[PDB]
RNA sequence: AACGAGACUCUGGCAUGCUAACUAGUUACGCGACCCCCGAGCGGUCGGCGUCCCCCAACUUCUUAGAGGGACAAGUGGCGUUCAGCCACCCGAGAUUGAGCAAUAACAGGUCUGUGAUGCCCUUAGAUGUCGGGGCUGCACGCGCGCUACACUGACUGGCUCAGCGUGUGCCUACCCUACGCCGGCAGGCGCGGGUAACCCGUUGAACCCCAUUCGUGAUGGGGAUCGGGGAUUGCAAUUAUU
C-alpha cells in the first residue's frame, strides 16, 4: 500500500522500532543533554527520541518535494512561552536535524538530489511502502 | 435507524417528554436527531429560531464558559461523549431520559423580579416562560460540574454525570435542585 | 465515452473541488481515505450523506477531492458540501429528473449547508477597539 | 542608465514631481493668473504644459521667462539635457478656475481695497461665467484685534457624498497684512450636465434627476398600404 | 525575425487602461499578428494608515488612504519593427507602456 | 427595515405614468425596461425602485381615480 | 425653493452566463520513469499513490479581473383611512454586511515644539545659532491604560495537521527578504544562489485545536517576579545591566 492509506500515529511507532533493530542510524554523542528546541523548557522524557524523529523525517520527504535543514526545523517548531511577555512562535534546533539527515544519507535512504534539497532514494521509498502494509497486517485496516 | 440518525450509538427513540407544558421547546427526535451536535452557525437571528436547535447541542454550548474555555467547542464534545457513557454504566437507562428529567426537574415554577417603589427594594412574584425554564435549567446544572472540578481530582465528565443523576431524581445534592427551591421559597414570601 | 462533471463547495474561504468521474466506489480526499481525515471526532459528519443515502448511490463514480483554505474545521464542512452536490450533478446530467429530485428532498430536509453556503465572513475592524465591535476602556478619572 | 526602480515606487516618484512643481510655479506666476499645470512625458521628450490665463506676462519679451524656467528644471531634477520642453496654454472660461479666482482676490485685497466690495466683485464674475453657485470665506482680523468670519454665498452648493470630488473645486490662499494673516478660501460649483467638455459627468449631483424625453401621438385606423 | 514581443501596460485608472489595451488588440488582430489576449494581474493595495490630527489631542482618529495600481499585458509574436512603430502612437491618456524584447 | 420612499421617486413615478400610460404592464421586469428606454435613470438601484413604485401605482389606477 | 437626511462612492454576499490567461490552474492522454501487490490478475495490464515528463493537446469549474445581469416591499396572506406604510410566508442572497463622504451656528477647546504660515515683543558675539559629558529611567507615596497569572476544561514531553492581509536589496547617503550547503547545545558564524517581485523567499509545511505518555489537589512540576555567573549579535561607544 501507499503510506497515505494508514494512520500516521501508528506509522512512526513501528518505523522507529524497525530502524533500531537493524543497527541503523549512527547517533550523535549529545542526546542526553539536549533541550531539543529553543522554545522548550525541558529535555524529552524519551530516551530514544532520535529514532522517533528520523521516522517523521523520512515520511515528510515521501509527501513533499524535499527540502533542507532549515525547512525540517520550521515543520517541527512550535510556541514559545516567554513568561510575562506574550507567547510567539520560534524555530527549534538545527544541529540535531543536520545529524539526522546525514545519518539517513549514510544508509542511502536519502540523497542530495537536484533542486535545493535532499530527496528519498528509491530504496528508501521501497522500505516505507513495505512496512506500510505491515501496519495493516498487524491490527487490521 | 437507517432514515434517522442515532447519536453515534444512542437511540432518540424511546425518549419522551413527560410534560405537555415544556414540549415544543424540548424536542430531540422529531427529525432533529443527528449524529453529532454541531451547526453551520445558524442558531439565532429571530426569537423563535433559538428553540429549534437540539437540547443536546444547547447543553454543549453552555458548557464552555469563563474565559479559557471559550472557542473550544471540540474539547467540549469530548466531555459529553464520556457523560452519556458514564450515565449508562452507572445506572443503566436510555441516558437521554436521564437528561430530560434533569432539565424538567430543574426549571422553576415561579420566579421573582424587582419593582421600584419609594426608592427602596420591593419584589414581586411573576411566572416564567417554558423557554425560560429550559434556558435556566441548562445554565444551573452546568455551573455545578464547573464548580466541583475546580480543585477536585475528579474530572468534569464524572462531575457532570453525577449532577444529572441528582437532578433526574431529586435529592438536593446537586447545585441545581438546591438553587431551584431557593427561588420558589422567595416567590412564596413576596407574592 | 468519458464522463466527468465537477462541483465545489465553500465555507469561510475553504474551497473543495469534488469531481465525479465514472467508475465504482472509492471516495478519497487528497489521495487519502475519508476514514482518516484528521480531527477524527467529526468522522460521522463527512460520512453522513454516504451513510444516510446508502452506498448504492456511490457505485457508479470514483470521487476524489482537492482542498485548500480555511482551518481544520471549515474544511470538513467544505468536503461534505462538495460530495453532496457532486453526487447530484452526476444524476442531473446522465440520469433523469425523478432520480435526483428524490435525493434533493432527503438532503435539504436536514440542511446544514450541504446544498447551500453561508454568506458570513469576517467584518473589517475599525480603530478604537481590538475587535470590530469591542472598544477600549473609557476612564473619567 | 539603469536599472529601474520598483513599479510601486515608480508612481510615488511621479507624484513627488507632479506636486513639487505645482508649488514651485505658484510662488512665481501668482501675479500672472496661474491656474495649474498638466505634465506629459512623450517619446524621448518631456512636456510641461504651464496653464495660466494671461500667457503674455508668462512669455515676456524675447521669451526670457520661459527660458529661465526651462533651464531651472534642467538642473534641479537632474534631467538629461535638451529633453525638457515647456509649452504654455491659455484657458477659456476663467470663472470655473477657482485657484486663479482666489489668487486674484488676494492681489485685489493686498493692493489695498475694502473686503465687502471686493468679495461681491469676484462673486458675480464666477456666477456670470457659468456656475450653479459659489462661495467665498474670509477668516481673520478686521476692525480690531479679534477675528471674525465673513461668508458671501450665492446659488447652489454641495457638501456631502462622492459628487464633491467632481462638481466642486476648492482653493486656499494665505494673504499677509501688517497685522497678522487673513485666510481666503473660494469654493465654486461646476454647471455642466447636458454635455461637454465632457468634463464633469452628465448626471446631476445632489438630487440625481430623471432625464425625461417626451413623445406621444396616435392617429391609427386600419388600412393596408403596399410597398 | 518574428519574436515574442510583450506589450506591458500599467495604470491606475481602469477606463484609461482598458480602452488603450483594446486599441492595440484591434490593430494587431486586424493585421493578423496572432495576438494573445490580456493577462490581468492582481491589483495591488498601497495602504497608509496614519493620524488625522496633527499634535494629537481630542478623540483618537485615523485615516485610511489607498492607491490601486493595475497591471495587464498583451503578448504578441510578430516582427519587432511594426510593433515598436504602432505601439508608441495612438495613446491619449497618461498610461505607461514597456516593450520587452523576449520573455518566451 | 424602514425604506420609506423619498420624494424624488414619487415625483417622477407620477410623471412617467402620465405620459407613458400605454407602455405599462403590471409586471416588475417589463415596467423596468420601459423606464430604461423612455428615460435614463442614472443609477441601477434607483431604477429598480422607480419601476416598483410605478408598478404599485398601476395596480390602484385600474380601480377608482387617483388624486395625485 | 435650497442645505443636511436619502441619493452617491468603496466593500461583502449570488453567476458551471459573457470576456482570457506557460508571471494562473484544471482535465486529458501521450507517456516513459519510481514505488508496493496493495485489490482482480502474476510482477504486465486494469485500479490506487505523488513527482519528473508534459504538448504543436483540450478546457477556464477552481485562481485571477474586466464588462454585464440579479432584490424592487416583487408575489401571496393579514393589518392600516385601505392612503403612506407595518407584520408573516413562498422564491431566495430579504426589503439593516461593514465603512467612506456629511448642514447652520458656535467653543476665548488643542496646536507659535509640522509649516521658509504669521503679527508684536524679546534675544542676537560673554548668543536662545556648534563639539564633549550628564539628564528626560532619579523614589517613604497617589492614579490611569495594559500584559502575565492563580492550574486537571491544566501544565509538561513527543506525534499529527489546517490559513490570510501584507512586505522585501537596486531606496537617504549605505542599506533588504532569504532558500540551499557546512560548523555549533543555543544565540550565532561561514560558503554559495535567487528575487524590480501571481516569476524568488512562500504549494507562506503558524498558533489555539487534534492524538499518545508523565505529573496528582500539594503555593505542587501551578506562577516566573527577584537575583548570581557565563556565552553571542548591533554600533563610533552598551556602565544606571540596548537586544
Amino acid at each position: 500500500v501507499t503510506v497515505k492509506d494508514v494512520n500516521q500515529q501508528e506509522f512512526v511507532r513501528a518505523l522507529a522500532a524497525f530502524l533500531k533493530k537493524s543497527g541503523k542510524l549512527k547517533v550523535p554523542e549529545w542526546v542526553d543533554t539536549v533541550k531539543l528546541a529553543k522554545h522548550k523548557e525541558l529535555a524529552p522524557y524519551d530516551e530514544n527520541w532520535f529514532y522517533t524523529r528520523a521516522a517523521s523525517t523520512a515520511r515528510h520527504l515521501y509527501l513533499r518535494g524535499g527540502a533542507g535543514v532549515g525547512s525540517m526545523t520550521k515543520i517541527y517548531g512550535g510556541r514559545q512561552r516567554n513568561g510575562v511577555m506574550p507567547s510567539h512562535f520560534s524555530r527549534g534546533s538545527k544541529s540535531v536535524a543536520r545529524r539526522v539527515l546525514q545519518a539517513l544519507e549514510g544508509l542511502k535512504m536519502v540523497e542530495k538530489d537536484q533542486d535545493w534539497g535532499r530527496k528519498l532514494t528509491p530504496q528508501g521509498q521501497r522500505d516505507l511502502d513495505r512496512i506500510a502494509g505491515q501496519v495493516a497486517a498487524a491490527k487490521k485496516k | 435507524t437507517p432514515d434517522i440518525k442515532l447519536f453515534g450509538k444512542w437511540s432518540t427513540d424511546d425518549v419522551q417528554i413527560n410534560d405537555i407544558s415544556l414540549q415544543d421547546y424540548i424536542a430531540v427526535k422529531e427529525k432533529y436527531a443527528k449524529y453529532l451536535p454541531h451547526s453551520a452557525g445558524r442558531y439565532a437571528a429571530k426569537r423563535f429560531r433559538k428553540a429549534q436547535c437540539p437540547i443536546v447541542e444547547r447543553l454543549t454550548n453552555s458548557m464552555m464558559m469563563h474565559g479559557r474555555n471559550n472557542g473550544k467547542k471540540l474539547m467540549t464534545v469530548r466531555i459529553v461523549k464520556h457523560a452519556f457513557e458514564i450515565i449508562h454504566l452507572l445506572t443503566g437507562e436510555n441516558p437521554l431520559q436521564v437528561l430530560v428529567n434533569a432539565i424538567i426537574n430543574s426549571g422553576p415554577r415561579e420566579d421573582s423580579t424587582r419593582i421600584g417603589r419609594a426608592g427602596t427594594v420591593r419584589r414581586q412574584a411573576v411566572d416564567v416562560s417554558p423557554l425560560r425554564r429550559v434556558n435556566q435549567a441548562i445554565w444551573l446544572l452546568c455551573t455545578g460540574a464547573r464548580e466541583a472540578a475546580f480543585r477536585n481530582i475528579k474530572t468534569i465528565a464524572e462531575c457532570l454525570a453525577d449532577e444529572l443523576i441528582n437532578a433526574a431524581k431529586g435529592s438536593s445534592n446537586s447545585y441545581a435542585i438546591k438553587k431551584k427551591d431557593e427561588l420558589e421559597r422567595v416567590a412564596k414570601s413576596n407574592r | 465515452p468519458l464522463q466527468s462533471v465537477q462541483v465545489f463547495g465553500r465555507k469561510k474561504t475553504a474551497t473543495a473541488v469534488a469531481h465525479c468521474k465514472r467508475g465504482n466506489g472509492l471516495i478519497k480526499v487528497n489521495g487519502r481515505p475519508l476514514e482518516m481525515i484528521e480531527p477524527r471526532t467529526l468522522q460521522y459528519k463527512l460520512l453522513e450523506p454516504v451513510l444516510l443515502l446508502g452506498k448504492e448511490r456511490f457505485a457508479g463514480v470514483d470521487i476524489r477531492v482537492r482542498v485548500k483554505g480555511g482551518g481544520h474545521v471549515a474544511q470538513i464542512y467544505a468536503i461534505r458540501q462538495s460530495i453532496s452536490k457532486a453526487l447530484v450533478a452526476y444524476y442531473q446530467k446522465y440520469v433523469d429528473e425523478a432520480s435526483k429530485k428524490e435525493i434533493k428532498d432527503i438532503l435539504i430536509q436536514y440542511d446544514r449547508t450541504l446544498l447551500v453556503a453561508d454568506p458570513r465572513r469576517c467584518e473589517s475592524k475599525k480603530f478604537g477597539g481590538p475587535g470590530a465591535r469591542a472598544r477600549y476602556q473609557k476612564s473619567y478619572r | 542608465m539603469a536599472v529601474q526602480i520598483s513599479k510601486k515606487r515608480k508612481f510615488v516618484a511621479d507624484g513627488i514631481f507632479k506636486a513639487e512643481l505645482n508649488e514651485f510655479l505658484t510662488r512665481e506666476l501668482a501675479e500672472d493668473g496661474y491656474s495649474g499645470v498638466e505634465v506629459r512625458v512623450t517619446p524621448t521628450r518631456t512636456e510641461i504644459i504651464i496653464l495660466a490665463t494671461r500667457t503674455q506676462n508668462v512669455l515676456g519679451e524675447k521669451g526670457r521667462r520661459i527660458r529661465e524656467l526651462t533651464a531651472v528644471v534642467q538642473k534641479r531634477f537632474g534631467f538629461p539635457e535638451g529633453s525638457v520642453e515647456l509649452y504654455a496654454e491659455k484657458v477659456a472660461t476663467r470663472g470655473l478656475c477657482a485657484i486663479a479666482q482666489a489668487e486674484s482676490l488676494r492681489y485685489k485685497l493686498l493692493g489695498g481695497l475694502a473686503v465687502r466690495r471686493a468679495c461681491y466683485g469676484v462673486l458675480r464674475f464666477i456666477m456670470e461665467s457659468g456656475a450653479k453657485g459659489c462661495e467665498v470665506v474670509v477668516s481673520g482680523k478686521l476692525r480690531g484685534q479679534r477675528a471674525k468670519s465673513m461668508k458671501f454665498v450665492d446659488g447652489l452648493m454641495i457638501h456631502s457624498g462622492d459628487p464633491v470630488n467632481y462638481y466642486v473645486d476648492t482653493a486656499v490662499r494665505h494673504v499677509l497684512l501688517r497685522q497678522g494673516v487673513l485666510g481666503i478660501k473660494v469654493k465654486i460649483m461646476l454647471p455642466w450636465d447636458p454635455s461637454g467638455k465632457i468634463g464633469p459627468k452628465k448626471p446631476l449631483p445632489d438630487h440625481v434627476s430623471i432625464v425625461e424625453p417626451k413623445d406621444e401621438i396616435l392617429p391609427t385606423t386600419p388600412i393596408s398600404e403596399q410597398k | 525575425a518574428i519574436h515574442r514581443i510583450r506589450i506591458t501596460l500599467t495604470s491606475r485608472n481602469v477606463k484609461s487602461l482598458e480602452k488603450v489595451c483594446a486599441d492595440l488588440i484591434r490593430g494587431a488582430k486586424e493585421k493578423n499578428l496572432k495576438v494573445k489576449g490580456p493577462v490581468r494581474m492582481p491589483t495591488k493595495t498601497l495602504r497608509i494608515t496614519t493620524r488625522k490630527t496633527p499634535c494629537g489631542e481630542g478623540s483618537k482618529t485615523w485615516d485610511r488612504f489607498q492607491m490601486r495600481i493595475h497591471k495587464r499585458l498583451i503578448d504578441l509574436h510578430s516582427p519587432s519593427e511594426i510593433v515598436k512603430q504602432i505601439t508608441s502612437i495612438s495613446i491619449e491618456p497618461g498610461v505607461e507602456v514597456e516593450v520587452t524584447i523576449a520573455d518566451a | 427595515m424602514g425604506r420609506v420612499r423619498t420624494k424624488t421617486v414619487k415625483k417622477a413615478a407620477r410623471v412617467i405614468i402620465e405620459k407613458y400610460y400605454t407602455r405599462l404592464g403590471n409586471d416588475f421586469h417589463t415596467n423596468k425596461r420601459v423606464c430604461e428606454e423612455i428615460a435614463i435613470i442614472p443609477s441601477k438601484k434607483l431604477r429598480n425602485k422607480i419601476a416598483g413604485y410605478v408598478t404599485h401605482l398601476m395596480k390602484r389606477i385600474q380601480r377608482g381615480p387617483v388624486r395625485g
